[PDB]
Parts: structure tokens; C-alpha cells; sequence
């Protein structure tokens, strides 16, 4: 018993919003799906729901621009939703009705803005040069459009103290976040893996153990 | 239009502590309990804790309990603990709507912990592209602290952005990220570059020059 | 069977 959000993304005002949830082991036929949103930082927003006969519920303000159907051959509730503002920037969420309101989807990020699409760019943290060398090591990932971006190390096998910070949202309007891994000095390399679904780019980077060169392997960077 | 008000947020707590969140409905919940408590804690979804207003829900401590009926529910934390920060909000339904309290965040307050820093100069690609982020880290600290960034010695005022980690769910400590953005010309128009962050009389500072890395 | 009975009335 599962529930898949789908659909999101960026947007530009005035567009329309088209969200699918795409539901497992259970039967539409017998349950209420809802729709529920959170804006960055804020709370919890019902939104509406379709009920396990197929008709539609709607808080005032969704009523007269939202549309919530179902296909229940195909295991999809979808919300439709006209005339995107900013403030319907949030993370939308299916849920599977009942007393038991358990069983949520993942949520999936709606991201409305002017501003075009923009790729991630990723940068090794390591210690300055200098010091007697366990070490904490990491990777900024900036100048990304929209929200999120996924950071995993070594392909998620590593995870025992990583910390992955809040984004930030620049006045760009671009995003950044670093994230930082703590690791035993005689451990091997370290590598974060990040991600940008909107823009289905991967980005990884090998970090190295400081900035001073190592006298082994290649030599690109030249100070200057 | 029912509408659903719980206690005022912040609720500040000592470890060890019991909380209350009282959730009041301007309307009975459909068949006076159907009423659900969320936990949510920064970055991550909610999760229901109770449901049918007193049930438990599944591997959810036993520190949690439910309690109350058509317009008046009650969520208790006994013996409240790091893991328990969070914000809580109480979800009810209806005739034809469902709804969710605004929420009531919940602040444990931990034993105190200096943090430790460490701060990060921009690689050389980074360097290359002519905007140079640096970065800091104040690690597994209580209470809260505030950052500077001295170049040359000099305090900066603009180019710095602030991040802050959720409560350890084991010890209640935040962690932060603290940037100073510049150009590249004015990167390497300085040697010094210090990150100083500062937890009531005490600071805990972490320095590199440009031109050892 | 439904799960949804908040919706429905019986009459």
C-alpha cells in the first residue's frame, strides 16, 4: 500500500499544474486519496480530495481553480490546478484516506518562478594545505533552479555522520547547500553524487583529503 | 470551513520534561474521533503518530499518548526527548474537508555543547569560475551561536549566508553552514580568511591563509 | 467496502 506523487517541477506564473498520484496494493475504489501541500517552512494545507466513488472535495480557495479526478484502471488520482502563483510554490503530497491517515506519498516539489532552469555546480570542500593531517570533507553545490537537489557519498554506502545542510535561496534566485562527511584519515576515497531531477543532471565529485597536492597521479592545477 | 487551532508555537522543553499540544476543532470531527496527530521534523515528511485521536500508531514510542473527543484532543510527551523535536499538528476530518492545525513546534532544550569549526577554502575550479564561495562549519553545538568572518583581520558585513541543521535526534545539537561569497579578484586581494562563531562569552575560530592552500 | 465513511450517508 503505496502512493507515488509525480508532475513536479518548475513552472512559470500562470501555468497549469498537472500532478499524478500513482497509487499500489490498494483499491481507489475503496478509499479517499487527499492532496495536501507545505509551503517552505510553513505548515500543512488540505487541498481537496476524491472520494473512494470518485467525486471531488475542495477548500474555498482550490475550488475554483482545482480539479481533482481518477483513473482507477490506470491506480492515478489526479489534481489539476490553474492559474500557478508563486505562493503555490510547496511540496504536494497524496495521502490514502481513512481514520488511519498513515500512508503518504514522498511528496513531490512545485516550484513556480520567472526564473529559467539551472543545473547544479559542484565543488570539493577540503581542509587548506599546511596542517598536520580523521578528516571532514565535502561539496557545495550551487547555482542550482529548482528545488531539489539529491547528495548521496560513495552511492549512499556512506551515511554514518553525514550532515546535508538546509538550501538556501540566493538572490539570484538560484539555490546553494553544502553537505560534509566525517572519515578516517586512512579511509578510501570519497566521492558525493548529486543529483538534479529537474534537469535529470548528475554531478560527481571525488574529494580529495586536503588542498595540497598529492606527489602521485595527475597535475592539472598549477598555482597562478 | 472547520478549523483546527493547537497550541501556540514555540513550546520550549527540558529533556525529561512532559509536553501538551492541545488541539481544539470549531466543529466534531466526523464521528468525534476522527483526529490524527503528525510529526514532521525539518527536511523530512510527516508522520503520523496517532490516529482515531488515542490510537498509537505502529513502532511509535510509548512517550506519545492521545487523548480526547469531538472538539478537544489533547498529545502528551512524557518524558520528553532530543528525538522529540519536532513540530506537531493535529489533522482532522469531516463531513465533506479534512483539515490541519497550524502546527506547534517543539524546542528541547539539551545538555550544552561548544562547538567545534572548521572552515573550507574555495578549490581551484571553484576559484576559476570568478566567484568565490567559502565555507564554514560549527559542528554538534547547544544553544545557539552566532558567525563572523574576519578578512585580514576586518569583520565583513555583506556575502554571508546561514544554514542550520535540525535538532540531533540523539543529543538536540544544531550544526551550521556559513558562507562568504566574492568575487575571485577580491578573493585573491586578501591573504586571511577566519570563521569565528560565538556561543554566549565563549569563540571557537578556525582560519586559513590563501596562499598555503 | 469503503474506508471513506466520512463522505456518505446511509439515506
Amino acid at each position: 500500500q503505496s502512493l507515488e506523487e509525480s508532475g513536479g517541477g518548475l513552472f512559470k506564473p500562470t501555468d497549469t499544474l498537472t500532478l499524478t498520484c500513482t497509487v499500489s496494493g490498494f483499491s481507489l475504489s475503496s478509499y479517499s486519496i487527499r492532496w495536501v501541500r507545505q509551503a517552505p517552512g510553513n505548515g500543512l494545507e488540505w487541498i481537496g480530495a476524491i472520494g473512494s466513488g470518485g467525486n471531488a472535495y475542495y477548500t474555498s480557495w482550490a475550488k475554483s481553480r482545482s480539479t481533482i479526478t481518477r483513473n482507477t484502471n490506470e491506480n492515478t488520482v489526479t489534481l489539476k490546478m490553474t492559474s500557478l502563483t508563486v505562493a503555490d510554490t510547496a511540496t504536494y503530497f497524496c495521502a490514502r484516506g481513512g481514520i488511519n491517515f498513515g500512508i503518504w506519498g514522498p511528496g513531490t516539489l512545485v516550484t513556480v518562478s520567472s526564473g529559467q532552469p539551472k543545473a547544479p555546480s559542484v565543488f570539493p570542500l577540503a581542509p587548506c594545505c599546511g596542517d598536520t593531517p580523521t578528516v571532514t570533507l565535502g561539496c557545495l553545490v550551487k547555482g542550482y533552479l529548482p528545488e531539489p537537489v539529491t547528495v548521496t557519498w560513495n552511492s549512499g554506502t556512506l551515511t554514518n555522520g553525514v550532515r546535508t545542510f538546509p538550501s538556501v535561496r540566493q538572490s539570484s534566485g538560484l539555490y546553494s547547500l553544502s553537505s560534509v562527511v566525517s572519515v578516517t584519515s586512512s579511509s578510501q576515497p570519497v566521492t558525493c553524487n548529486v543529483a538534479h531531477p529537474a534537469t535529470n543532471t548528475k554531478v560527481d565529485k571525488t574529494v580529495a583529503p586536503s588542498t595540497c597536492s598529492k606527489p602521485g597521479g595527475s597535475h592539472h592545477h598549477h598555482h597562478h | 470551513a472547520a478549523v483546527l487551532t493547537q497550541t501556540p508555537s514555540p513550546v520550549s522543553a527540558a529533556v525529561g520534561s512532559t509536553v501538551t499540544i492541545n488541539c481544539q476543532s470549531s466543529q466534531s470531527v466526523y464521528s468525534k474521533n476522527w483526529l490524527s496527530w503528525f510529526q514532521q521534523k525539518p527536511g523530512q515528511p510527516p508522520k503520523q503518530l496517532i490516529y482515531s485521536a488515542s490510537t498509537l500508531d505502529s513502532g511509535v514510542p510509548s512517550r506519545f499518548s492521545g487523548s480526547g473527543s469531538g472538539t478537544q484532543f489533547t498529545l502528551t510527551i512524557s518524558g520528553v526527548q532530543c528525538d522529540d523535536a519536532a513540530t506537531y499538528y493535529c489533522q482532522g476530518t469531516y463531513g465533506d474537508a479534512s483539515a490541519f492545525g497550524g502546527g506547534t513546534e517543539v524546542v528541547v532544550k539539551g545538555d550544552p555543547v561548544a562547538p567545534t569549526v572548521l572552515i573550507f577554502p574555495p578549490s581551484a575550479d571553484l576559484v576559476a569560475t570568478g566567484t568565490v564561495t567559502i565555507v564554514c562549519v560549527a559542528n554538534k553545538y547547544f544553544p545557539d551561536v552566532t558567525v563572523t568572518w574576519e578578512v585580514d583581520g576586518t569583520t565583513q558585513t555583506t556575502g554571508i549566508e546561514n544554514s542550520k541543521t535540525p535538532q540531533n535526534s540523539a543529543d538536540c545539537t544544531y550544526n551550521l553552514s556559513s558562507t562568504l561569497t566574492l568575487t575571485s579578484t577580491q578573493y585573491n586581494s586578501h591573504k586571511e580568511y577566519t570563521c569565528k562563531v560565538t556561543q554566549g562569552t565563549t569563540s571557537v575560530v578556525q582560519s586559513f591563509n590563501r596562499g598555503d592552500c | 467496502p469503503i474506508y471513506d465513511i466520512n463522505y456518505y450517508t446511509s439515506e
